[PDB]
């Protein structure tokens, strides 16, 4: 079976390099050509270049060649992409792909991707803040509370409640990225009014970026 | 219809290139499919219609025409595998290469040459090409003709056309 | 360099065929291959040399390629159909192209008004010398929303970060709005307003200091 197993995401500073390798297997490695794709977010694919596994020989696309290196290890069967100089504005998933070394084949197989994620912002835990419920977040005897986990980095944090034995009603919400760099999200749950003089609600929050575990008491105001 | 050393060119003969066998035809005949050989048809006319008028194509009508069979491209006023359209290889022809779920078109090369991985496997390397046809007839043997093997005279005979086999010393 | 152009967009009914056209200067003469790629995953190939079509692919799935247009036809759509489409071509200049991309949208999805939830901030943030209020909007389609805010009924000038709409689980759509103060601006004003727009209808909810 041919697969091309891209290495994992990636979080870097402006400046620094990463190296994204490409793992190839289940078919002739010197028959096919490795390319490289870009994705911006929202964005669409932009061809990077190819590499020969033969030769070594590479075809840079217009002007990538400035910071983009394609090497090849044919003993191991991986293709290396090596970014430079590292700006926020290279932040994308870049993918391999193959294709029969002829003219104009087509990319019938491609790895899952890797996310490089370049920014300024560094390492940070959450500060998670109560949502408290009240009659403005009332509505028809259900009531809403829920946490604010803001000024965290990078990616990604996860929210459940009561150590997860709360699952209805629960919504936990995308993260705003902010000018700053730092990410913010909320996690709302919808509960019955009359429960919250009995029943307590927690958010459990965690970034395990910088190893921090919140567990926030969520009261009533 | 794949060819192979034992197909039968029905009205024509094998060929071999530096990666694979196909038909050639007789004379002034043209292929219907991979292996038969027909006479074409000059002017399509209404009579002419689904007879063959070329490599891999037949009359159609519109209303005549000459149009290329399901699956070819007329490139060059030559009827052409899709999957081919683009491939130029110089010293070969494109074919239909279908070792995996996903066709792609690959160069073929004349006898001598052979795919330079570095070119985009175009013919534009030299090496070598061991013939692989069954050349069973009476004083007939593997030869590179015009760039591709075919079984032809011995050194030494030629085709009489009183019985149409290789004869002479 | 060759450009080939896509449609940024285009929209069909379920079981209604669907054309997505790929632009380019006697692009007959080039192969054209297309790629599918849903959110979340890597494009996949459905469609090479004009129209060849993957085993695998529904045979819906039709491409076509002659004069300066190629085009991919899907015939019957269903609503799995509905992702990012790529057509490729090579240049014999020595580099591969991809088109802008088209999205596909399947229509029939019943439009739905946003469910709008607002925050005002916590004690505790309050007491660390800062303010955020939360706009949690929910449960709407088709995914695009206007968001703006209001000290006490004039609009205010800056401090708003507001997400872009994300698909949910149940296949509507979801984002978020905060707006930043200090403790100060949150104290000094009657109230704050979150104004969420949708499709021409706004949804607007309002708190105030306790």
């Amino acid at each position: 079976q041919v697969q091309l197993v891209q290495s994992g995401p990636e979080v870097k500073k402006p400046g620094a390099s990463v190296k994204v390798s490409c793992k190839a297997s289940g078919y002739t490695f010197t028959d096919y050509y490795i390319h490289w794709v870009r994705q911006a977010p929202g964005q669409g694919l932009e061809w990077m270049g190819w590499i020969n596994p033969n030769s070594g020989g590479t075809n840079y696309a217009q002007n990538f060649q400035d910071w983009v290196t394609m090497t090849r290890d044919t003993s191991i069967t991986t293709a290396y992409m090596e970014l430079s100089s590292l700006r926020s504005d290279d932040t994308a998933v870049y993918y391999c792909a193959r294709d029969r070394i002829t003219t104009a084949a087509p990319f019938d197989y491609w790895g899952q991707g890797t996310l490089v994620t370049v920014s300024s912002a560094s390492t940070k835990g959450p500060s998670v803040f109560p949502l408290a419920p009240s009659s403005k977040s009332t509505s028809g005897g259900t009531a809403a509370l829920g946490c604010l986990v803001k000024d965290y980095f990078p990616e990604p944090v996860t929210v459940s409640w009561n150590s997860g034995a709360l699952t209805s009603g629960v919504h936990t919400f995308p993260a705003v990225l902010q000018s700053s760099g730092l990410y913010s999200l909320s996690s709302v749950v919808t509960v019955p009014s009359s429960s919250l003089g009995t029943q307590t609600y927690i958010c459990n929050v965690n970034h395990k970026p910088s190893n921090t575990k919140v567990d926030k008491k969520v009261e009533p105001k | 219809a794949k060819v192979t050393v034992d197909t039968v060119c029905k009205r024509g003969f094998l060929i071999q290139m530096s990666g694979h066998l196909e038909c050639k035809c007789e004379n002034d005949l043209v292929l219907v499919n991979e292996e038969t050989c027909e006479e074409k048809v000059l002017k399509c006319d209404e009579k002419t219609v689904n007879k063959p008028c070329g490599d891999f194509s037949k009359c159609i009508k519109i209303s005549y025409a000459c149009k290329c069979n399901l699956g070819y491209d007329m490139v060059n006023n030559v009827c052409i595998p899709n999957e081919c359209k683009q491939v130029t290889c110089g010293n070969g022809k494109c074919i239909l290469d279908t070792s995996n779920p996903v066709k792609t078109g690959v160069c073929s090369c004349n006898i001598g040459k052979v795919p330079n991985v570095q070119d985009q496997n175009k013919c534009s390397k030299d090496g070598e090409t061991k013939c692989s046809l069954k050349c069973l007839k009476e004083q007939e043997t593997c030869k590179a003709v015009d760039g591709i093997y075919k079984c032809d005279c011995k050194d030494g005979f030629i085709i009489d056309q009183e019985s149409s086999i290789c004869t002479g010393t | 360099s060759y450009v080939l152009t896509q449609p940024p967009s285009v929209s069909v009914a379920p079981g209604k065929t669907a054309k997505i056209t790929c632009g380019g200067n006697n692009i007959g003469s080039k192969s054209v291959h297309w790629y599918q790629q849903k959110p979340g995953q890597a494009p996949v190939l459905v469609m090479y040399y004009d129209f060849d079509r993957p085993s695998g692919i529904p045979e819906r799935f039709s491409g076509s390629n002659s004069g300066n247009t190629a085009t991919l036809t899907i015939s019957r759509v269903e609503a799995e159909d509905e992702a990012d489409y790529y057509c490729q071509v090579w240049d014999s200049d020595r580099y591969w192209v991809f088109g802008g991309g088209t999205k596909l949208t399947v229509l029939g999805q019943p439009k739905a008004a946003p469910s709008v939830t607002l925050f005002p901030p916590s004690s505790e943030e309050l007491q660390a010398n800062k303010a955020t209020l939360v706009c949690l909007i929910s449960d709407f389609y088709p995914g695009a929303v206007t968001v703006a805010w209001k000290a006490d009924s004039s609009p205010v000038k800056a401090g708003v970060e507001t997400t872009t709409p994300s698909k949910q689980s149940n296949n509507k759509y979801a984002a978020s709005s905060y707006l930043s103060l200090t403790p100060e601006q949150w104290k000094s004003h009657r109230s704050y307003s979150c104004q969420v727009t949708h499709e021409g209808s706004t949804v607007e909810k309002t708190v105030a200091p306790t």
